[PDB]
DNA sequence: CTGGAGAATCCCGGTGCCGAGGCCGCTCAATTGGTCGTAGACAGCTCTAGCACCGCTTAAACGCACGTACGCGCTGTCCCCCGCGTTTTAACCGCCAAGGGGATTACTCCCTAGTCTCCAGGCACGTGTCAGATATATACATCCTGT
DNA sequence: ACAGGATGTATATATCTGACACGTGCCTGGAGACTAGGGAGTAATCCCCTTGGCGGTTAAAACGCGGGGGACAGCGCGTACGTGCGTTTAAGCGGTGCTAGAGCTGTCTACGACCAATTGAGCGGCCTCGGCACCGGGATTCTCCAG
């Protein structure tokens, strides 16, 4: 509720095997999911301390979408389609 | 400033009369000319620095559209935009 | 009864799944996974719902680019599964490590 | 000494 | 008589919002009269063959509104634009359809 | 502005009192200086169009310093330079 | 009556060089007073980490003198500097001396 | 005027700059293979810096052209700027 | 005597990552440069300093791809370097 | 595997010399000192929208079992690349000369910021309605285990 | 392989529905007209430095040869992963409700641009000299096969 331990089970062994059938994958080992959920953990890491701090500087309690772009766009990553 | 839509939207039903565009779409196309922009507008002032000047012209946006777009994209754009300028000053 | 051989379901997914567009995280974990991570910067932080939404789809497409060049370095060595080699190895090609 | 607090090394002598 | 210099120039992009956007921009001290004429040539030249080709790909699918698979697919399938968005990711744009020929049978 | 090689003189000085520079080891430096500052002043730039402002102050620089410099670089420039501001405008 | 105002702040960079470089730099319409302070404190802070790692590879290679492969050596040797200069090519830099541990002789 | 000049790029040399790389042992058909890649490099670079003479009405391509056709590419360079 | 082959290979990657010179004969380099921007714009001039530039640019470019073509080879159980692993490791580089 | 073995990297001292490094004038840029005026801080208020909770579906995750196809180790072959020597090519250096073209300076004009008036294009906000989604049945193109 | 059973997959028709396209009012931002001034064009310098050539030294490239180590194909084991079924857990609607805070407006004032007068910090130039480099000379240090 407050501290709220251990979501990065949330991204389950499914979920991980549909994005790697985008890639065009067909067979997966059993280690992958473990090293994917590190993955992730730390591109969302690198994204959300630069929108933070985008927010922070704005003086906002809240997070807006075009912080996210601008995360984004920072990394060599621009979003198209939210602004 | 709010969109580009409306104008995007007349170049649709001039290449296409008859197709449409989602919001959606439409979100993405607004975004992508925002870039563009930027990626020309932005770099084309770096060119006034690296020559001391102080005015942006059409020859400073003109080699900054060779420095962008790859290939053939260069080699029409380029001809597009000075059909443009040629038709601006005579009329 | 009828069975499919080990890999026709896995090719038939790959063409399912290449074709459509959807999100394919369940939206309410990873909408807890945020705040998770939000916690370690700030307490007490807001999100509106087109930022969440903004970062499933920046994530899920660079986990995308991720599988589509593991897959490349698992080919090469000739190989058809995915050892956690092959996501070592492209992404320190890509200079992320 | 000038500047050994503003610096940073911790970790390690190499 | 207004004239506005997009029809001045046969244009359809606003000159007068790109010379705003150029000045209320900060990239330099002054801003020539045939720069944003030159500017709105350009954005429009590449919003057409964008439109060219998603025009297309909704053509392909028996549709006609264009939907953001069709933009996905409209630059992938051009390799100067693929240059151009390499760095790109576009939002309910998926991925093309591309299967390794190793994994096929047999 | 020609150089920096001066000051970066006088800091080499300061830290290791013994040690020298060559001219190409100087004008590495001198490149560095430069990357550095068109790196924060062209992305504290940024943050005033995002703020609709028109002033780049301390604070538009200590949130682009952050964005920039990873890990402990952050926590001590941003002490370093908070430092500086505290003794320029005591005295 | 001079009383410089790099000198105020008690640094080493020229503060009213930095100011002139932010106002004809096209960055905003204003320049506030403290931003040339604040950033001239932070271009000093790090010069003053090179050129502390650089000094240690001179001495290191029983040298006076830093040249530029002591620069690639300091710079590199780091994981917060390496990450700053991650797409920096350096003038006469050479190469961190690393080989693969497979490619060695066994036994 | 100059004729087929990517064979001046040497054999030896080409193995001069993969022990740089750390490798060990080289195949045959690389000698031929990496003549290809400057052939790619360095037609994207000396593209954008002939369009920075030609922008700046000169004739000689100085050395800041280079460098900021180098680091428009994400290759910034240190030591002639 | 003779050596083993490889320890001699082994010593030139003891040296060559130890020196910073460059690799490549410098007038051959030039003749290159100048034929390539013969194509773009006829009757260009150089200064010298400018083709020093593009001498440690695409030295150092090179030498980036051979330390990860070489972990493309090891990779792939080898030691030899092939014209598969450039292709490869350009390749998930973007390029 | 040990052992001289030859080869090689290291440490050693010695010339020695060109490039750091510290002088010198000196001038152009930073400083001081005021002075507008406006950007921005700040208070106040509106109200959106984000957080929280509810239940109730049901799709999706989970767990389990099974067989099999792939990973992986092993072996053998051979050939392609390394090492070494000899011979040949041309990079390199130093020197020289010529002139193109970069760089700078005056000069002047034409172009652009700036101001004000003016007004119509393009916003927000509406509203019908057809493209599309979903469903259902059909026909069809699959995989595949048998024979 | 054939075949047919079986399973998906495509196809056609039908029927909603809500987002798209269109219309309207309005308003504020673009256009017109004009003035002023300075940025940049242009011509004319200078003179740096780039191109070109030459001759000699010699290092490096090229070539050939022999051999062995590594690539690669083949084979076999066996286990880890797919397929599928049954069970179970929450995601997902959708609906309600609260209030935090985002957004906006209105003052107002402190802060920065601008300016003019005024030095001195920093550039250029010019010196010297010593750090580093090259040379030579052993001195250890791996590498190597013949035992």
């Amino acid at each position: 509720r407050k501290v709220l331990r251990d979501n990065i089970q949330g991204i389950t062994k499914p979920a991980i095997r549909r994005l790697a059938r985008r890639g065009g994958v067909k067979r997966i080992s059993g280690l992958i999911y473990e090293e994917t959920r590190g993955v992730l953990k730390v591109f969302l890491e690198n994204v959300i301390r630069d929108a933070v701090t985008y927010t922070e500087h704005a003086k906002r309690k809240t997070v807006t979408a075009m912080d996210v772009v601008y995360a984004l766009k920072r990394q060599g990553r621009t979003l198209y389609g939210f602004g | 400033k709010e969109s580009y839509s409306v104008y995007v939207y007349k170049v649709l039903k001039q290449v296409h009369p008859d197709t449409g565009i989602s919001s959606k779409a439409m979100g993405i196309m607004n975004s992508f000319v925002n870039d563009i922009f930027e990626r020309i507008a932005g770099e084309a002032s770096r060119l006034a620095h690296y020559n001391k000047r102080s005015t942006i012209t059409s020859r400073e946006i003109q080699t900054a559209v060779r420095l962008l777009l790859p290939g053939e994209l260069a080699k029409h754009a380029v001809s597009e935009g000075t059909k443009a300028v040629t038709k601006y000053t005579s009329a | 009864p009828h069975r499919y051989r080990p890999g026709t379901v896995a090719l038939r997914e790959i063409r399912r799944y290449q074709k459509s567009t959807e999100l394919l995280i369940r939206k309410l974990p990873f909408q807890r996974l945020v705040r998770e991570i939000a916690q370690d910067f700030k307490t007490d932080l807001r999100f509106q719902s087109s930022a969440v939404m903004a970062l499933q789809e920046a994530s899920e497409a660079y986990l995308v680019g991720l599988f589509e060049d593991t897959n490349l370095s698992a080919i090469h060595a000739k190989r058809v599964t995915i050892m956690p080699k092959d996501i070592q190895l492209a992404r320190r090609i890509r200079g992320e490590r | 000494h000038a500047w050994t607090h503003r610096l940073r090394e911790r970790k390690q002598l190499v | 008589k207004a004239k506005t210099r997009s029809s001045r120039a046969g244009l359809q992009f606003p000159v007068g919002r790109v010379h705003r956007l150029l000045r209320k921009g900060n990239y330099s001290e002054r801003v020539g009269a045939g720069a944003p004429v030159y500017l709105a040539a350009v954005l429009e030249y590449l919003t057409a063959e964008i439109l060219e080709l998603a025009g297309n790909a909704a053509r392909d699918n028996k549709k006609t509104r264009i939907i953001p698979r069709h933009l996905q697919l409209a630059i992938r399938n051009d390799e100067e634009l693929n240059k151009l968005l390499g760095r790109v990711t576009i939002a309910q744009g998926g991925v093309l359809p591309n299967i390794q020929a190793v994994l096929l049978p047999k």
